[PDB]
């Protein structure tokens, strides 16, 4: 049991090092409660932003250039990588080489 | 001026739906500009699965139906003004809402609107009745509500619905189900819900959480869940400010979302259509045997259902379910074989389910049962984990294996085919009927897009036997975490987590039974619409002429339950449409001299059910009826059946498709494949006889004889 009750304590402890911050007190304090739904902590706590981006159409409507808005703020792309865990940079991602790129995209942005 | 069309007629035309004779709903489309006439040129245009545009066109009938529904309640104010008492029905109500009794008092009428509602239901939710409502003031033409993020009870929204809508519909209606007096008005309240929860935010919906403290430490846990069929049930033992989790506090905390999903990454996913919560991230082929033999949740969409007659079909499925055994059963009378089985994320990335079951006392495992039966713990699965099911199996396990070691009952799981079973199985469904054919059908995303009105009454049934052992709030609480754990739960794909809209999980303890229930509600159902739908003046058997008529009265009247009929009308079905059931598998056998005059289901009303009860279209190519009963069921437990010579007398005997086989302690699997392939040697085909051949010689290669193989239909 002993070794079951370390690893959710490991855990649990990891994620609170992660999860206690400044943005969470806000999205709490702003409740009427104290009570929020999960599903909308992560809109405020999430410093960093994963874009999944199947094609290159859909690209240009998520993340064209170095900034997009997203869960209304402004976010900056930080890095790009491909399918095959590649670095590609956004200069890469046009009409032109779009058949040469590992689609699906994962692009990082932060918080602008 | 009114249309050509009334309510009823769409309601019939949507409900009572087939694809040739389907005239009357392609006018109303086309009529009202749904869509042109082009769309009915299609391949299978009026398909849920293929061409899932067909929600863009039914959706186009919203705005007309909201329209309707409001001139209802205004008509029903008028008539309560006028001290008029009458009923509302839908052929008095034309397309474009308008109304075409008797007085007793100014300022006391009172409309009788249970059938008119009740009717309309079904279409509700399918053409989105609702649509306009996310709009500012009720109105499509206008920007959307900007609704708070941090709102998440919406109970005076449901309410203002409800009123708005439903005024008339005079039956007690409880926004939050945890105020339900019993199981039938939890699914009174859900099937609102279902409608109402259409309009508000999808982020607003799942696990509710607060920021709690341990040692002064921080976490953001769920006390509670908004459901959108249940409402919002909150967490009764929530405690702050402990010095230290203990180990079932850990449990709960670690498979508790609301710690992984605020501390993770955000997360844009343009893949797909479902909706997602957070990052938390930045075959076997056997060749020798092949050798040898070649050298010789998307579609689920919220369904809002006919509740009153869901509540009739919901007893004589109760009837179905009356002949085993059920209750709870404490930690130490837990059975668990499968300790191989991943024990679910997180507890996946430490073991697997032996690894609990082996640390937590029976003590424990009590205890972590009861605390599901005072709160709600909203679970993540992965593309069901143990803090489920440990306290899955303590609440049904009873039933369960009640149910699989029973013989001779309509629901059959876990018999075996052999030592005659399969012929003893055939004669039973068979029976008495006077003139018998046998049918059955496929359920098309069955695990997919059942809904989750289904799901529930599903458990709800399950649950019916806990009678002597859990109180009201008891079962409720259970409930929720069935929804919670397997309804809309997290399910992580990949390193992210995900929402579950609805259907069904193949992890779960109860899914081959609760796919039972549902069976018989759907196959009840075709059966009560197929005898309700008939003209009762055609019918020349005066007893159901009366069935039919009485039946409509146990369901649009007499709201308390009329045991006596339910008692009738079941033994009517089990005399005249013979179920065998397995999940999501089923056998009929039927007197087609009342099926020939509507009085009993054919394929045709499971089909016209499965199209507006689970929002799917049943094709043909899949379904049969036979005549011949020499001959078994085409395909049941995936085997054809043929009656063959054996003992100087005949006995039936099941077997798989000879192809399949061959396609399909390595030894132990041959040798059950040889089994499996034995019944081949009876048939007349020599080839399918070679298949069992074939595995004899490769099994003695790798005794396995044919005597200790024939001995396997030997009662
Ligand atoms: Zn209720
Ligand atoms: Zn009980």
């Amino acid at each position: 049991r002993a070794k079951v009750t370390s690893a959710m304590q490991t855990m649990l402890f990891t994620m609170l090092r992660k999860l206690d911050n400044d943005a969470l007190n806000n999205i709490i304090n702003n409740a009427r409660d104290g009570c929020v739904p999960l599903n909308i902590i992560p809109l405020t706590t999430a410093a960093k932003l994963m874009v999944v981006v199947p094609d290159y159409g859909t690209y240009k409507n998520t993340c064209d250039g170095n900034t997009f808005t997203y869960a209304s703020a402004l976010w900056e792309i930080q890095q790009v990588v491909d399918a095959d865990s590649k670095i590609v940079q956004l200069s890469e991602i046009n009409m032109d080489n779009s058949p040469n790129l590992a689609w699906p995209l994962i692009v990082t942005a932060l918080r602008a | 001026r009114l249309t050509k069309y009334t309510m009823a007629d769409l309601v019939y035309a949507l409900r009572h739906f087939d694809e040739g004779n389907c005239d009357t709903l392609k006018e109303i489309l086309v009529t009202y500009n749904c869509c042109d006439d082009d769309y009915f040129n299609k391949k299978d245009w009026y398909d849920f699965v293929e061409n899932p545009d067909i929600l863009r066109v039914y959706a186009n009938l919203g705005e007309r139906v909201r329209q309707s529904l409001l001139k209802t309640v205004q008509f029903c104010d008028a008539m309560r003004d006028a001290g008029i008492v009458g009923v509302l029905t839908l052929d008095n109500q034309d397309l474009n809402g308008n109304w075409y009794f008797v007085q007793v008092a100014p300022g006391c009428g009172v409309p009788i609107v249970d059938s008119y509602y009740s009717l309309l239901m079904p279409i509700l939710t399918l053409t989105r009745a609702l649509a306009a409502e996310s709009h500012m003031d009720a109105d499509l033409a206008k920007p959307l509500i900007k609704w708070d993020l941090l709102k998440y009870d919406f109970t005076e929204e449901r309410l203002c619905l409800f009123d708005r809508y439903f005024k008339y519909w005079d039956q007690t209606y409880h926004p939050n189900c945890i105020n339900c007096l019993d199981d039938r008005c939890i699914l009174h309240c859900a099937n609102f819900n279902v409608l109402f929860s259409t309009v508000f935010p999808p982020t607003s919906f799942g696990p509710l959480v607060r920021k709690i403290f341990v040692d002064g430490v921080p976490f953001v846990v769920s006390t509670g869940y908004h459901f959108r069929e249940l409402g919002v049930v909150h967490n009764q033992d929530v405690n702050l400010h402990s010095s230290r989790l203990s180990f079932k506090e850990l449990l709960v905390y670690a498979a508790d979302p609301a710690m992984h999903a605020a501390s993770g990454n955000l997360l844009l996913d343009k893949r797909t259509t479902c909706f997602s919560v957070a990052a938390l991230t930045n075959g076997n082929f056997n060749k020798d045997f092949y050798d040898f033999a070649v050298s010789k949740y998307r579609y689920n969409l919220p369904t809002m259902c006919d509740i009153r007659q869901l509540l009739f079909v919901v007893e004589v499925v109760d009837k179905y379910f009356d002949c085993y055994d059920g209750g709870c059963i404490n930690a130490n009378q837990v059975i668990v074989n499968n300790l191989d089985k991943s024990a679910g994320f997180p507890f996946n990335k430490w073991g697997k389910a032996r690894l609990y079951y082996d640390s937590m006392s029976y003590e424990d495992q009590d205890a972590l049962f009861a605390y599901t039966k005072r709160n709600v713990i909203p679970t993540i699965t992965q593309m069901v984990s143990i803090c489920s099911t440990m306290t899955n199996r303590q609440f049904h396990q009873k039933l369960l294996k009640s149910i699989a070691a029973t013989r001779g009952a309509t629901v059959v799981i876990g018999t075996s085919k052999f030592y005659g079973g399969w012929h003893n199985m055939l004669k039973t469904v068979y029976s008495d009927v006077e003139t018998p054919h046998l049918m059955g059908w496929d359920y098309p995303k069955c695990d997919r897009a059942m809904p989750n009105m289904l799901r529930i009454m599903a458990s709800l049934v399950l649950a019916r036997k806990h009678n002597t052992c859990c109180n009201l709030s008891h079962r409720f609480y259970r409930l929720a975490n069935e929804c919670a754990q397997v309804l809309s739960e997290m399910v992580m794909c990949g390193g992210s987590l995900y929402v579950k809209p609805g259907g069904t999980s193949s992890g779960d303890a109860t899914t081959a039974y609760a796919n039972s229930v549902f069976n018989i509600c759907q196959a009840v159902t075709a059966n009560v619409n197929a005898l309700l739908s008939t003209d009762g003046n055609k019918i020349a058997d005066k007893y159901v002429r009366n069935l039919q008529h009485r039946l409509y009265e146990c369901l649009y009247r007499n709201r308390d339950v009329d045991h006596e009929f339910v008692d009738e009308f079941y033994a009517y079905l089990r005399k005249h449409f013979s179920m065998m059931i397995l999940s999501d598998d089923a056998v009929v056998c039927y007197n087609s001299n009342y099926a020939a005059q509507g009085l009993v289901a054919s394929i045709k009303n499971f089909k016209a059910v499965l199209y507006y009860q689970n929002n799917v279209f049943m094709s043909e190519a899949k379904c049969w009826t036979e005549t011949d009963l020499t001959k078994g069921p085409h395909e049941f437990c995936s085997q054809h059946t043929m009656l063959v010579k054996q003992g100087d007398d005949y006995v039936y005997l099941p077997y798989p498709d000879p192809s399949r086989i061959l396609g399909a302690l390595m030894i132990e699997r041959f040798v059950s494949l040889a089994i499996d392939a034995y019944p081949l040697t009876k048939h007349p085909n020599q080839e399918y006889a070679d298949v069992f051949h074939l595995y004899l010689q490769y099994i003695r290669k790798l005794m396995l004889t044919n005597d200790n193989t024939s001995r396997y239909w030997e009662p």
